[PDB]
Order: C-alpha cells, then structure tokens, then sequence
C-alpha cells in the first residue's frame, strides 16, 4: 500500500520545481495549509521559527500571499491561522 | 433573380433553383430549410426576420444554425411551424372549393405565398363541375419535412385552438384519441387520396405501414405526453389481484391490444414470470412518484428512497514502459510523437449530461415518397443474402457473459438465461412475441476507455426477451451478409491478408476519374430520428417472404420498436422516458446504422440528380434518368422494378461505396460530381441538416484528389502506398500516439497478471507493425520499442517480428 | 520530457487521492476531477505547475497517511 | 436449480412489490375508466403516497418548494426529512440565498401525500 505513495513521492522530488518542493519542505516542517490555495488560503503555522523563516511583518512568502489576518488558534484576536489573498 | 421551381413535363424533371402576396413561396422555403448551406443562406435569414421569429443580432451570434451547441434555435422555428399550420389550413379550403367547381389538375408547391392563397390557374382542365380531382401528392410529399421540424401542433393544442387561451385539461384516463387522430387528418389531410389507419394494425403493406407510422406520428406530437406508454389494466391470479399490461399506445403505430390476454388467471409458469418481471407496471406501481429538476423529459422515477451517485475512477498509469520508452529518447522537446490519449475521471452529473444528449432529440416528419423509393433501392443494394425464421438450435450465440440487463441483472448475466431455458421454451417465447407486446427497461452504466476528449462515453443493457428475438431474425439475416466479400457493405472482413487491398480495388472497379471522400454523423446515435429506425426495421423484415403473414410481421415491428426505440430506461435509481435514438446493445443496430448510411447517400443522390438543371446536362441518357426519377417518385404508385434496377447500376457504375455503420468511403466520377450528378459533400450536409437535425460541419469531411494515396482515414486507420516484392499495396496503419496511450496507461485488469499484458501488447504492435513503411523514421522507432519491450518481457518470463509481417501478406 | 511527467504524477496523484475516499464529498471530490482534467489537458508549460501545487495543497492539507 | 432460483427470485420480487401496491384508491380510479384499460404514467401520479423532489441549485428551492408545504400535481404535499447530496440530514433551516454555496448540491427533498 506504501508503494504508491513512494511512487508519488520520487516523482515530485524528480519533478523539481520551487513552489512543489517548498511545499514539501514547509509539509515536513510541519507547516501544512488548511484549504485549497485559489488560483482565502489559510495554514497552521505550527512554531515561531516558521513565522520568521516565513512572515516578514505583514509579508510573507509561501509559493506570494500578503496576509493580514491574525487571530489566534484558541480563535480570539492577537500556533496562528492566517488567511489572504493574492496580490 | 433566383427562386426554388417545382417543375415537370416531357422537358425538365426535378425541383430546381434557377433563374425566372409574401416576398417568398412556400417552395422557398421548403427548399431553404432543406438544401442549406451555411455559406449562401441568405434567404433563410431574411425570411426568419422578415415575420419577427427572431433578430438579426441573434444571426450576429456565432453559431446561429446549429442544432446540437446552443440548442435553442427550436423556439423560433416553432413560431415558423403556427404559420405552416396557419397555411396548411388553407388546402383543404381550397380543394374543397375547387373540386365542386369540377377541375381535374395538379398542385405545385409554387403557386402558393407565405399567407396561403394560390394563382396561376393554367394548367388545370375543366370537367363537369361535382366530380373534379386535383392531384396533391407532391405537395404534401415536398411540404412534409417542416410539418415536425415547426411542428405547428403546440400551436394548435388550445382549447380552441387559438394561441390566446389557456391550455386544455384533457381527460387523464382517455388513451384512445382514434376520433381525435380521425378528424385531425380530415381537417389536415382530407384529399390525401390514399387509405390512412389511424391505428398501424389495418394496414396492408409495408408501404403502408410506413405511411401510416408518419402519419401517426405527426398527428401524435399533438396529445398529452402522460398518454403514450404500457396500457394496463388490473388481473387476477389465485384470488390476488395484479396491474400489467394488456396494450401499448405508440406515437408511431397508434394503440396495439395484446390478444393472449389472460384474466383470472390460477398460476404464472417461467415464461409469464419472464414476461411480467420484463413489464414495467409491477416496478413504476410499487414506488414513489419523483419530479427530477435536472432534465426536460418526462420523469416517474421509484425503486429506492434516495438517488445514486456514482462516479467514474481514475486510470491506471505504469511507469516500466513509460521509463523505458523515456530511456529509449522519446518525448523528447519539439517532437511530433507524444503521449494525447488518457483515462478521464467523471462524476455522475456526467450522467445526466449525458441524459441531456438523449434530450438532444426530437421529432421528425420525413418525406414519404422518396422514402418509399430509397428503400426499394436500400432493398435492391441488399438484394444478394437470404434471411429467415430459425429456430432456437440455430442461434450461435458469442461472448455470453454481457449485461443481462434490468431487472435481470440481478441475479446473472445472459448465460445463466441461456443454459436455464430449453429451446422450446424460446420458441414459445417467440411465438408469443409474434402477437404481443412486451415494454421493456433498459439499464444504463458508465463507459470506462480511452478517449482524447473530456467527455463521458455511456454504454446501455438491454433485457434478455428483445435481444433473444433479434437474434433469432438478425443471427440468420446478419451470418447471410457478414461472410460475404465484395459486396457495398463491408462488416466482419480482417483487414489482414492484403483483405484492405481487395477491399480498395473493389471501390476502384472501373471509376474514370477516382476521387476519395469521407464523413461522419454528428450525434449518431442521439439524433437518429424515428422513421429511418422503423424503415431500416422494416427492409430487415422484407428481407422475410415465406415465413410470416402480415400479422406477424406487424407485431415484430410493433416489438422492435417498443423495446428499442421508445422504452424507458433505468437511470441511475430512477425511470425516464427514452424519446428516440438507437440503443448500443445489439449488433443489429450497426446494422440499422450501416441502412440508415445507405439511405442517406442514396437521398444525397437523388436530391443531387433531380436538384440539378438538365438543361444544362449535355448528356441525354442521364436526362432521361432524371425525367424517369422524377415520374417513379412523384407519379406511379405502383413499384416499377426496371427503373430501380438501372438507378442501382448506374450508382454501382458510378458511385462506389465502401461501407462500416456509420463510417464510409466514397469513390466517386469526378467529372460527374463537378456537373453533380452523384453526390458531393454539400448534399450530404444539406440532407444531414433537413432530416437528422445536426449540422455536419465542414472540418471534419475530408476529399482527396490522388488515389495511389488511399482513403485520408477509415475506420480508424491511416493507408500508405508501399511495394512489397514488385507489389504496389495499401496498408493500413493506425495513428502511433493511441498506441502509445494504450501502452502506458492500463486499467487495472491486466495490472494484476502478466500474460494478458504481453497479449495487449502484441496486439498493439500487430495494429502498429506498419510504421515501418513510413518514410518517418521515428514510426519505426516506435515499433522498435515496442518489439524490445517484448522481448524484454519475454524474457524476464510472437517476439520474432516476422509473425507480424505474415499478418499482413494474402496468403 | 517537461511535459509528459506533469501528466504523469497528476494521474498518479488522483489515483492516490481516490486511494483515500475523498470522493465522500461532492464539492472537494469536484474540484480534484475538474483540476486534474484541466492538467490532462494543459498545452502551455506555466499553469500546469499551479495546478499541480493545488492539488498537491489538496493532498497536504487533509492528514494524509 | 439454477432455474428454480431465479424462478422463485422474481416470485419472492413479485410478492414484496404486491405487499406494497393493494390499496382502494387505485381500485376506484381504476372503476373510473371506461373499461379498466389505463396508462401507465398515471397509476404513481395519482396512486403513490411519496413524492422525491431532487433540487440542483437554490434559484429552483426558491421557485419550487419555497415554504413548508408546496404544490405539485394539483394537490398539497407536506415536506420532511430534507437531504443533502451527500445522505446528511439538512434542517429546513439553513437553505438560505447566502448560505446555500456553503451545503452540497443537489438536495433531495421528501415529501408525504397531504389530503
Ligand atoms: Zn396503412
Ligand atoms: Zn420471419
């Protein structure tokens, strides 16, 4: 049942293009979205080391998504659920 | 200035479009709605806007003639069907005002404006006044086509049939309507000077019966659709009462009563059991009503408490071939072989997208009398096999294990049905058949195959009583023609064994100028209307003299057609009404294909022979051709059987077909076709257009020029002129890239076991051996791959190429 | 070479997103089978990789196994 | 014994459907006709007690079944138990002008026959 995972994997690591492969890395980091990106995203920033390596400010690079929207997990406004279009 | 003429004398035979109250007649308009060309079709434009149907922005939209894409052209033609009624109305007060007079006389299409009223009073000769006839039979004859494309009849259904009043609350439980049928065809229809049946059982031939179906049917596109369907009423059986069917109600041979009508019955043997499980009133009485937002037709849908959904599953892609057709350097960048065929996903919305192509359909008048004259020529193109009853021992029956349909499916498939009964008791079946009627539901499944389109392909499963009994008929008539060689049709012949040669020398014959030609019908088997299923119906019964009486064969006919061409279909966990259109289950509907092909290029050619001007023939003998076509058409009522058989040698001289259902090659007289008199492809897209209501568009029918390159594709394959051995051949080969598509992406069947791998693929490289003949280098590579990777397979577990070479030498 | 392996791990993506029973919802099992058949369709180079990144947030965003 | 099983299949189908079917009504709009002869697409029409109304999108809910109790075949029927595509039951409650993109299409609704 593994192999076609294996097989998917191997694929998109030989694929090798920036916004796959980043996503795998912020996946395996654990930084994982919430949604369907449209082409309104939203993703759990699981530790304060992926909010700076990512969020600059109000900016943030993620494939590139300005976000303003900051609550909390425990939904009440200040891990963290931002949400953004795509400017 | 130009105008449409429907002339005949000793001189000049045939409507004709030459030079010389409305603006425009109603031939003009006949002919505008029946010889259409896309390109010069002004007329039909100016007289759409001339009476407010529509705006000339609506013309400024792309695609305003189509049928198929944007399918909402019918709301104006309807507004062009109430003037037809309107003008069709004023004939019967007109003969009747004439006849008193004492006037014998003909009527022409071209004496009569858009309004109705008539002039040219020139031709008639005066008799003693009471006792005149005029002669009617062109008229209608030409005028029937757009009396079902306008259909006028919504227009009349009003509670006096005027367009500003409410519609009628007809009677629910009223089935009948022979009173209504009657004085609707002596209000319409009075001085049509033959017998009309306003049921189809008393009639008195096939003719006739024909006759009388489209008659019927277009006085049936005028009554409560809630009508037309099983008649049942309630039985008894061991106390318990029971609702089956005792009758059906067409809308093309009016109402049949069952005669082996059992009330109060004791006991159901196997054959009752088959008969009424087979029925649908068991199954639409013991369930819930529905109203199903989704589609236009009529909808009562039972069986369960909640629909299906079901969706279709994504391909199985293998990546072993995929990497070594990789290593090997294909796809490589800017490269004309690359992977476009693929497995689509879909959804179940896809169903009923699909349904809504079945929607795609409506009813058609077609013309009676070239009718009758196509099948007498349709009958002499089929006039070398031999047909007949057989009995249940001479059934071959292949491949047992397709759907059994519904409710049947339940328990097996058709084997189980096969080896459960013995001989007598299908005989007894048969016989039965041969009086009754048996409405029948289909199945409907999802198709699961390649394609390069995004569509959904759909299948349909028809019952175990409708296909044994075309077995029967069509295992005899079809094993007669299937094993012969050389003949217009070409089914079951192996293309193998220099079998694509013999084939193309036979379309050569003795043409003087060869040039090739192809189509193809869009929406096949969605828009085939009605009449041309039950007429292709009736020549596989004419093929029958010796074995059934009218009766008989009147009840098989009725039997065909409510069981293919007008049941209801299981859709999903929900029952509709199927309007029209052939079902996908037998053989015999290739073959009612191929006659409906046959008839088609038959009609382009007459409409190409009698549309053209003999005025400017410079032959004589093809003038006197055309003058006896027109006077076997439109004159005799009789059959003249020299007249047909020289109409079937001069097309065998000079118009060659080669025939697969729905797929054709023409070749054809070139000199001939460039004065018209055999069929070029306009005709064909202008009879397309006036009596199967798609619009054949003109990408996709192909015409070449040079012979020693053959046909541009025929039956999904491409031809080359190779030598072989100081032979000159045509071979066929297929286009790489399915072959490719079908190598990398399997489903699932074979990903289990090897064998049946090593089989598709040297299946594959048997259809794709060819390549190597192609002056393209990259073709042969593609048959390299493909023998290395069995050989490789081979291996690791037919190799040799040379066993594919002998595949294709005649010996 | 650029353009067939799209193809490739878009079907083998689908397949593996059918493997998981995600068609137990109509809206998200929609979207997949319109975004794979707009990739199974693709001519040009650029959007085929949008959709590609889409889909694999489809799949990375349910807890896949 | 082969064909004993499907010989009693359809039988015991037979039967299920005729334990469903026997009422009175029937019986009178069947004494209603001429001579008991009648079609077919009017025996659930006007016999069956159970109508499944299936709605693709909301602009058909707001002109079809817009209330509680709604008007098909010349007669009232009183709704319950709306479902969505997906066999989750839905509250009457919630089939809004906004909040329909949020809900699966189509919807089933089920209603009873009111006399
Ligand atoms: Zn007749
Ligand atoms: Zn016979």
């Amino acid at each position: 049942t593994s192999a076609m995972q294996t097989m998917l994997f191997t694929m998109l690591r030989k694929l090798d293009n920036d916004a796959l492969n980043n996503i795998i890395n912020n996946a395996r980091d654990g930084c994982v979205p919430l949604n369907i990106i449209p082409l309104k995203l939203m993703v759990v920033i699981p530790d304060y080391n992926t909010y700076k390596n990512t969020c600059d400010g109000t900016t943030f690079t993620y494939a590139l998504w300005e976000i303003q929207q900051v609550v909390d997990a425990d939904s009440k406004i200040v891990p963290l659920i931002v949400t953004a279009l795509r400017a | 200035v130009y105008r449409a003429f429907d002339i005949y004398n000793d001189k000049v035979a045939g409507f004709a479009k030459f030079l010389k109250l409305t603006k425009y007649t109603m031939a003009d308009l006949v002919y505008a709605l029946r010889h259409f060309d896309e390109g010069n079709c002004d007329t039909l434009k100016e007289i759409l806007v001339t009476y407010n149907c529509c705006d000339d922005d609506y013309f400024n939209k792309k695609d305003w003639y189509d049928f198929v894409e944007n399918p909402d052209i019918l709301r104006v033609y309807a507004n062009l069907g109430e003037r037809v009624r309107q003008a069709l109305l004023k004939t019967v007060q007109f003969c009747d005002a004439m006849r008193n007079a004492g006037i014998v006389g003909v009527l022409t299409l071209d004496n009569q404006d858009l309004n109705g009223n008539w002039y040219d009073f020139g031709d008639f000769i005066q008799t003693t006044p009471g006792s005149g006839v005029p002669v009617v039979d062109s008229y209608y004859s030409l005028l029937m086509p757009i009396l079902t494309l306008t259909r006028a009849l919504t227009a009349e259904s009003h509670v006096d049939t005027d367009l500003t009043k409410p519609y009628i609350k007809w009677d629910l439980l009223k089935y009948d309507f022979t009173e209504e049928r009657l004085k609707l065809f002596d209000r319409y229809f009075k001085y049509w000077d033959q017998t009309y049946h306003p049921n189809c059982v008393n009639c008195l031939d096939d003719r006739c019966i024909l006759h009388c179906a489209n008659f019927n049917v277009l006085f049936s596109t005028v009554f409560p659709p809630t009508s037309f369907g099983p008649l049942v009423r309630k039985i008894f059986v061991d106390g318990v009462p029971f609702v089956v069917s005792t009758g059906y109600h067409f809308r093309e041979l009016g109402v049949v009563h069952n005669q082996d009508v059992n009330l109060h019955s004791s006991r159901l043997s196997f054959k009752e059991l088959l008969v009424y499980a087979a029925d649908p009133a068991m199954h639409a009485a013991s369930g819930n009503l529905l109203l199903d937002k989704r589609t236009t037709c009529f909808s009562v849908a039972a069986l369960t408490n909640n629909v299906a959904f079901q969706t279709v599953k994504p391909g199985n892609f293998n990546k072993d071939f995929y990497d070594f057709a990789v290593s090997k350097g294909f796809f490589k960048e800017g490269s004309s072989v690359e992977l476009k065929h693929f497995f689509f996903a879909q959804d179940g919305n896809a169903a009923i997208s699909d349904y809504d192509y079945y929607r795609y359909n409506l009813p058609t008048m077609c013309d009676i009398r070239q009718l009758l004259f196509v099948v007498e020529v349709v009958d002499k193109y089929f006039d070398c096999y031999d047909g007949g009853c057989i009995n249940a021992n001479q059934v071959i029956v292949n491949n047992l294990d397709k759907s059994a349909g519904f409710p049947f499916n339940k328990w097996g498939k058709a084997r189980l049905y096969y080896d459960s009964m013995s001989y007598e008791d299908q005989d007894a079946l048969f016989a039965y058949t041969k009086r009754n009627v048996i409405p029948t539901i289909t199945q409907m499944n999802l198709k699961y195959a390649i394609s390069a389109k995004n569509r959904a392909r759909t299948v349909a499963g028809v019952s175990i009583c409708s296909t044994m009994t075309n077995r029967q008929f069509h295992q005899k008539l079809l094993k007669s023609i299937a094993a012969t060689r050389g003949a217009t049709v070409v089914i079951g012949t192996s293309k193998f064994y220099g079998g694509w040669h013999n084939m193309l020398k036979t379309v050569y014959s003795d043409v003087e100028n060869p040039h090739l030609m192809g189509w193809d019908y869009p929406k096949c088997d969605r828009a085939m209307p009605n009449m041309l299923r039950i007429m292709a119906s009736l020549v596989l019964a004419r093929k029958h003299t010796t074995c059934c009486s009218l009766s008989h064969r009147f009840y098989r006919l009725a039997n065909e057609c409510a069981q293919v061409l007008s049941e209801m279909v299981m859709c999903g966990g929900s029952l509709y009404v199927k309007p029209g259109g052939t079902s996908s289950g037998d053989a015999t509907t290739a073959y009612a294909n191929s006659v409906f092909n046959i008839c088609q290029a038959v009609t382009a050619n007459v409409n190409a022979l009698l549309s053209t001007d003999g005025n400017k023939i410079a032959d004589k003998y093809v003038r006197n051709l055309q003058h006896r076509l027109y006077e076997c058409l439109y004159r005799n009522r009789d059959v003249d059987t020299d007249f047909v058989n020289e109409f079937y040698a001069y097309l065998r001289k000079h118009f060659s077909m080669m025939i697969l259902s729905d797929d054709a090659v023409v070749c054809f007289n070139s000199t001939y076709a460039s004065q018209g008199l055999v069929a070029s492809i306009k005709n064909f897209k202008s009879v397309l257009y006036y009596q199967n209501n798609v619009f054949m568009s003109e990408a996709k029918c192909w015409t070449e020029t040079d012979l020693t390159k053959g046909p541009h594709e025929f039956c999904s394959q491409h031809t080359m002129l190779v030598k072989q051995g100081d032979d000159y051949v045509y071979l066929p080969y297929p286009d790489p890239s399915r072959i490719l598509g079908a190598g990398c992406f399997v489903d699932d069947i074979v990903k289990t076991d090897g064998t049946l791998m090593i089989e598709r693929f040297v299946s594959l490289a048997i259809d794709a051996y060819p390549l190597t003949k192609h002056p393209n280098q990259e073709y042969a590579d593609v048959f390299h791959l493909y023998l290395q990777y069995i050989r490789k397979l081979h291996d690791e577990l037919y190799w040799e190429p040379e066993f594919y070479e002998a595949m294709y030498t005649p010996h | 070479s650029k353009m067939s392996d799209v193809k490739c791990t878009s079907v083998v993506l689908l397949s593996v997103l059918q493997q998981l029973r995600v068609e137990s919802s109509s809206k998200l099992w929609a979207q997949c089978v319109q975004l794979h058949n707009d990739i199974l369709l693709a001519k040009d180079t650029t959007e085929a990789f949008e959709k590609m990144v889409s889909l694999l947030s489809v799949l990375l965003s349910m807890q896949g196994a």
